[PDB]
């Protein structure tokens, strides 16, 4: 296969608005919603239909008591670390944990913390050990990390349990996440050069532009990979053409194992 | 810290003059997540907008898709309308055809 | 789902003892130990996750999560440690899966035997004779009676702290007219130099 | 620090009854669970409740139900009592689900028993019986002895007591009950004690000895019917006096 990743992140808002959640929970395969709660529906419910179909009612009614639990820690560990920075108002707690299975098989592992959205708290499951951004957060690594089971715990999780889950989740979704759709490339001009790219599956996709064989890496413009809502994506990456000297552009396209060239006359 | 979103109104396919499209709004890189979206035709809020739900970001951002189908024309001028925190008043972003 | 521990072990006081616990799940999350005295609730042992040994006091822990197996590691084994020692497995979804127990049953060090058959003063309350057979050394089992009207218990071991002292023992009783201390344990298998003091 | 409390020790109970059983945690954990206890098996969940706010079942809860009834209680109800229900239940708590290596703390127990028809229930025939002379004189120590006989339930606890306050050093209680009817379904109990002292502490005749038996076994409300004394709980003993000859 290709590189594959599994996610899940869990958000907290101290005060939230009306109809705003205090927690929210969604699950990822690569860049596909898979799972979602919250703290209104209080249920976990699939976001992908071969999730529904290969996972059965045991599962969900499993795993919708551990989020109601899980909310409520979530709630007890905002509550802590508001008042430990001494803010007043809403504020926003969030949570992320999964891992990758390359091409060549080697995995790797991710599990941390934020707070208002920066880092706080980076877990490295090789030294065993939290690293803090601060001192709210130096507070919670010495909590953590006084408790050794519990990171050999996340350790093994990662690792081992992680990264069982994704390989089912594959064969769940294969026809989704395993299929290749191709892009459609064209050059357009507006004085630049815009080399276009859209309707391919998977999202990563590479796009340069290069000058007579050299790349001009500071001089391209680049554009950001855009959902088109049919299960492709679309982006694009232009250049400023020179008007006292002409040029041999060609525009560079890397996607799923093949590379094309566009040669602008 | 709170990160101002980043707007971008394109189309689902190359948009050709009388062909049925897609217009699509797709909001990202913001933070907090409370935000209102809208689609506007030719400066009026479209009726039936279908929304994507709060997707979440490995750098803590959140990112949203509004879209709407709709047969551009060359009468016709299509923009998004967000609201945050971040804005002093909401924000227009045109379809640049 | 399905665990696996054996059922009892038996081991001589001070000596080591292993006590193994395979498991096949789905997923695993974590491998715990626990203690039950008879009678009591079982607390807390040991937790392995990772592959490798731990120690804690003279408790030790094992886990190959490859070969899907633990170990609980007893050393100089003492009598308090008579108990059931329950295995736990942590599956996929956090459910703990429970084998049966092991149930550890120590023998006691005598270091001076003296087998002997007493007849206990009757109790003018009741109307059975009661043979207690004592002080022998642990290799000694004690049968189940063969007659429907006399009882024999299960060998205990008991200790004086205040002399430091242990010893094995097991009672038998009947009201039959038939019954004597000198024939309450013949279906058992005593020592030969068991003392039977002669009877008024 | 009482940590987790569950009421009844023990009960015994008519096909049909209703019956909630109690438990609650002083340690401020947010799961709590209701196994029970069989022989040959591993402990089986019956109901659980991850958090102040929701339960679900477990493996066996058919024919009971619970309620989180706040943050510390967590209560068990048996609808229509059932001789399959008859086990040991044991409460417990840790501070979250869904966490790795958090343990379980247990509670006391409860052991339950539910019968056809009450008319078996027995109280215990204790009786104590003094040391030998023979022994005395071969070992210079003493070995007395209680037996506990005829009873029914396994709804005992048997407990020594010298010169008023109770001992547990030189004693030995059989750790299992014996059928007296081995053959029987609904065979009655017998449980043998000893308690051994030194031959000097046996004969000052100005000690006292005594070994009593807690039973538990009916209540007021539970209909008899029979010729015998209802079986309600009780505390039957035996003593024995020190012998200076
Ligand atoms: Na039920």
């Amino acid at each position: 296969m290709r590189t594959h990743s599994l996610r899940y992140f869990r958000l907290g808002v101290s005060d939230p608005i009306h109809g705003v959640p205090e927690f929210i929970s969604v699950g990822y395969v690569d860049s596909h919603p898979i799972t979602t709660y919250d703290s209104v529906t209080r249920q976990k419910e699939p976001r992908a239909p071969w999730m529904a179909e290969n996972l059965a009612p045991d599962h969900w009614e499993r795993y919708t008591q551990l989020l109601r639990g899980w909310q409520q820690m979530f709630k007890v560990e905002l509550k802590r670390l508001q008042r430990h920075y001494n803010h007043s108002g809403s504020h926003t707690y969030q949570r992320m944990i999964g891992c990758e299975l390359l091409e060549d098989g080697s995995t790797t592992g991710f599990l941390q913390y934020a707070y208002d959205g920066q880092d706080f708290l980076i877990f490295n499951k090789d030294t065993l050990s939290w690293l803090a951004v601060d001192n709210v957060a130096h507070t919670i690594k010495q909590a953590w990390e006084a408790n050794q089971h519990e990171l050999l715990y996340q350790k093994n999780w990662l690792e081992e349990e992680c990264i069982a889950w994704l390989k089912r989740f594959l064969e769940y979704g294969k026809d989704t996440l395993q299929r290749t759709e191709p892009p459609l490339v064209r050059v357009n001009r507006k004085t630049a050069l815009f080399c276009k790219a859209h309707g391919f599956y998977p999202p990563e996709i590479y796009m340069t532009w290069m000058k007579n064989g050299e790349e001009i890496v500071q001089e391209i413009d680049y554009g950001d990979i855009l959902p088109s809502g049919d299960g492709t994506y679309q982006a694009w990456a232009s250049i400023e053409l020179d008007p006292q000297s002409s040029n041999l552009y060609s525009c560079h396209v890397e996607h799923s194992g093949v590379h094309m060239v566009l040669q602008v006359p | 810290i709170q990160r101002t979103p980043k707007i971008q109104v394109y189309s689902r396919h190359p948009a050709e003059n009388g062909k049925s499209n897609f217009l699509n709004c797709y909001v990202s890189g913001f933070h907090p997540s409370d935000i209102e979206v809208d689609l506007l035709k030719n400066g009026e809020r479209i009726e039936k907008v279908e929304h994507s739900d709060l997707s979440f970001s490995k750098d803590w951002s959140f990112y949203l898709l509004y879209y709407t189908e709709f047969t551009p024309t060359e009468k016709d001028e299509y923009a998004c309308r967000v609201n945050h925190v971040t804005l002093s008043q909401p924000k227009i972003v045109k379809w640049d055809r | 789902q399905n665990i696996d521990q054996p059922t009892e072990m038996t081991a001589t006081e001070g000596a080591i003892v292993q006590i193994n616990c395979t498991y096949q799940t789905s997923g695993f999350n974590g491998l715990f130990w626990y203690q039950q005295h008879a009678g009591e609730a079982p607390t807390f042992l040991s937790y392995n996750v990772l592959d490798g040994l731990e120690e804690k006091g003279r408790f030790s822990s094992f886990l190959s999560r490859s070969k899907g197996y633990s170990y609980l590691l007893l050393k100089e084994l003492q009598m308090k440690d008579s108990a059931s020692y329950l295995c736990a497995v942590k599956d996929s979804n956090y459910q703990l899966i429970w084998g049966a127990g092991t149930k550890l049953i120590i023998k006691p060090d005598i270091q001076n035997p003296d087998p002997a058959v007493y007849q206990l003063r009757d109790s003018k309350s009741s109307d059975k004779s009661v043979c207690l057979f004592t002080d022998f050394d642990s290799q000694t089992n004690v049968s189940q009676s063969k007659d429907s009207d006399v009882y024999i218990t299960d060998k205990c071991v008991l200790d004086m702290r205040s002399m430091d002292f242990k010893s094995n023992s097991a009672v038998a009783w009947s009201n039959k007219s038939d019954f004597a201390c000198a024939n309450a344990f013949n279906n058992s298998i005593i020592p030969e130099d068991t003392f039977f003091p002669s009877p008024e | 620090n009482a940590g987790v409390t569950q009421t009844p020790k023990f009960q015994v109970l008519k096909t049909g009854q209703s019956m909630t059983l109690q438990c609650a945690q002083d340690m401020n954990h947010n799961s709590m669970y209701w196994y029970r206890q069989d022989p040959g098996m591993g402990l089986r969940l019956i109901y659980y409740s991850a958090s102040e706010g929701t339960t679900d079942k477990g493996e066996v809860p058919n024919g009971y139900n619970v309620s989180r009834l706040n943050k510390r209680e967590f209560s068990l109800r048996l609808e229509s009592a059932a001789p399959s229900q008859t086990s040991v239940y044991f409460c417990a708590s840790s501070v979250w689900t869904g966490e790795g290596s958090g343990e379980l703390f247990f509670g006391e127990g409860s052991r339950l028993t539910v019968l056809e028809d009450l008319k078996n229930v027995f109280p215990p025939e204790v009786a104590v019986f003094e040391p030998s002379e023979a022994e005395i004189s071969h070992t210079q120590k003493a070995t007395l002895v209680c037996l506990a006989t005829g009873f029914y339930p396994d709804h005992v606890e048997l407990s020594w007591w010298v010169n008023g306050k109770e001992v547990h050093s030189g004693v030995c209680t059989d750790p299992q009950p014996l059928k007296e009817q081995p053959a029987l379904n609904d065979s009655r109990y017998a449980l043998s004690s000893r308690l051994r002292v030194s031959a000097t502490f046996w004969q000052n005749p100005r000690n006292h000895f005594r070994c009593q038996v807690q039973f538990y076994g009916l209540s007021e409300n539970d209909e008899w019917t029979q010729d015998r004394a209802k079986p309600v709980t009780q505390i039957v003993s035996a003593e024995a006096w020190g012998r200076a000859d």
